[PDB]
């Protein structure tokens, strides 16, 4: 920006200045920004219904989280995407589980993502989405891991 | 290990600004110290403030002096030092006479003759090269 001196006040600008700069903080984007949450009656469906087609699929694996119910919390909150059928709640330390994800993408189209829980000691996924386009699977699956 | 001792400094990226207490302000690049300029009297470090396009001194006064930094200068020497000598001429035609065969004799220093060669204004330089 350009300053001319002033006198506190709330404003006023002397009659020459000079230029100056200041720094600020980085933006950060997230996914979430992208994404619009909702949940689906039955995501099977609207898992296929997007687009199996620009489907690709990825295997993370989640070490700082030791659980399910906190592994749907952080792709949930990442992506912006509400869990299916409340599949926040997941049974607590359970062998397997399937994570439903839905929310509306930018554009908006539909972005749905399963994410398969294998619990051992630490979480381990293989997140699978389905988008009508290829940017949002690519998107969902970058950003977790 | 650098010759001239650093009575304070400051960091502009990963290259160490320093005064001396010989007065110099020097660079320390490479672990080898160029001086960028030459102060008259004694000044300390205040911060280098990007808006005023400059690094802020102050003598014994708590008030404000300012040197620019010589960032063209820096610049081909810091090329120079990760050994990428033509970088370092691509700022040459921003190095004037005297600079221009300094900078060539730091080209020459870290190594390759016929580089500084082509930078020195100096004759006298480019024949001894």
């Amino acid at each position: 920006f350009t300053v001319k001196d002033c006198d506190p006040n709330t404003g006023e600008i002397d009659e020459e200045g000079y230029e100056d700069e200041y720094v600020l903080e980085d933006l950060e984007v997230t996914v979430a920004d992208h994404i619009q949450k909702v949940m689906k009656v039955n995501f099977e469906a609207a898992w296929d219904e997007v687009g199996d087609e620009f489907e690709k699929e990825e295997t993370f694996t989640l070490s700082t989280i030791k659980t399910l119910e906190e592994a749907v919390g952080n792709i949930v909150k990442f992506l912006g995407m509400h869990p299916c059928e409340r599949s926040d709640k997941v049974p607590e330390n359970k062998n397997t589980h399937t994570l439903l994800l839905a929310g509306v993408f930018r554009g908006g189209h539909d972005i749905l993502v399963r994410s398969r829980l294998l619990l051992l000691d630490t979480v381990t996924m293989q997140v699978t989405a389905r988008s009508s386009e290829e940017l949002p699977v690519d998107i969902i699956l970058a950003s977790v891991g | 290990e650098i010759q001239e001792i650093v009575k304070t400094g400051l960091w502009v990226g990963d290259c160490f600004i320093y005064t001396s207490s010989v007065n110099r302000l020097n660079y320390y690049v490479g672990g080898e110290i160029v001086t960028i300029a030459h102060l008259d009297r004694t000044m300390y470090l205040l911060g280098y403030i990007p808006k005023d396009n400059r690094l802020y001194l102050g003598d014994k006064e708590l008030n404000i002096v300012s040197y620019s930094l010589l960032v063209s200068v820096l610049e081909y020497q810091t090329a120079v030092m990760r050994r990428d000598f033509s970088m370092a001429d691509k700022v040459l035609p921003t190095i004037p006479k005297e600079q221009r065969t300094r900078v060539a004799h730091f080209l020459e220093k870290q190594g390759f003759k016929q580089q500084a060669l082509t930078v020195s204004t100096d004759p006298e330089h480019r024949f001894e090269l």
